[PDB]
């Protein structure tokens, strides 16, 4: 994915968050206690206008 | 001084998380039929 | 090559998918910790017999 | 010395952070509204798990 800085606050024993559909989005960095998010890489369909 | 000792069983629970990620309420599944519905 | 012909009518058509490929890999294990006392063994005062 | 267990013994099943989620899980737990043995010494069977609660002020 695409890691980025996050404004979410974890809990001091908690490792990594999840979502409603059981998908991982928030991963804590192991060394630094900064919080990182996950955004999937861009994709889509290609169409031809002719 | 006083102390209480119980025991643990493998029964399905339902948990309710909050905005910060703290467990605030839990419901048993095999206690009474209303909780079975829940 | 999608509509198997040489003439294409006016409209909109879907051909393929657009996708972004990853650039590199980053692995961050937990911080380092309790070492093994190997230097105690080799730099000892005296060694036992066989 | 039987005492009602009320609703206690709830512990975090694993290490995941969910917000406003009603996720339900299957694991070992203390049953709701059970009987616990009030004590005031001997050996006890461990079995699978145990919910040990203590009220004291002398740390003994
Ligand atoms: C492993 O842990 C040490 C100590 O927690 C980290 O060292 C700290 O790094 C921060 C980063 O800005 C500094 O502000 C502290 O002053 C450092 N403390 C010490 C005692 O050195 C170290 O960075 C961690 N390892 C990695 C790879 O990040
Ligand atoms: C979550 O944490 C914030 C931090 O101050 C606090 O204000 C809020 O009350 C907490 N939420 C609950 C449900 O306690
Ligand atoms: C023993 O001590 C010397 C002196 O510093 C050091 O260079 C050497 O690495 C030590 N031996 C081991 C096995 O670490
Ligand atoms: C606890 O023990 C009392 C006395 O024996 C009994 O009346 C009660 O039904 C018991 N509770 C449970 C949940 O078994």
């Amino acid at each position: 994915g695409v890691l980025t800085e996050s404004n979410k606050k974890f809990l001091p024993f908690q490792q990594f968050g999840r979502d409603i559909a059981d998908t991982t989005d928030a991963v804590r960095d192991p060394q630094t206690l900064e919080i990182l998010d996950i955004t999937p890489c861009s994709f889509g369909g290609v169409s031809v206008i002719t | 001084a006083a102390y209480y000792v119980g025991y643990l069983q493998p029964r399905t629970f339902l948990l309710k998380y909050n905005e910060n990620g703290t467990i605030t309420d839990a419901v048993d599944c095999a206690l009474d039929p209303l909780s079975e519905t829940k | 090559c999608t509509l198997k012909s040489f003439t294409v009518e006016k409209g909109i058509y879907q051909t393929s998918n657009f996708r972004v490929q990853p650039t590199e890999s980053i692995v961050r294990f937990p911080n380092i910790t309790n070492l093994c006392p190997f230097g105690e063994v080799f730099n000892a005062t005296r060694f036992a017999s066989v | 010395a039987y005492t009602n267990s009320f609703t206690r013994g709830v512990y975090y099943p694993d290490k995941v952070f969910r917000s406003s989620v009603l996720h339900s899980t299957q694991d070992l737990f203390l049953p709701f509204f059970s009987n616990v043995t009030w004590f005031h010494n001997p050996v006890l069977p461990f079995n699978d798990g145990v919910y040990f609660a203590s009220t004291e002020k002398s740390n003994i």
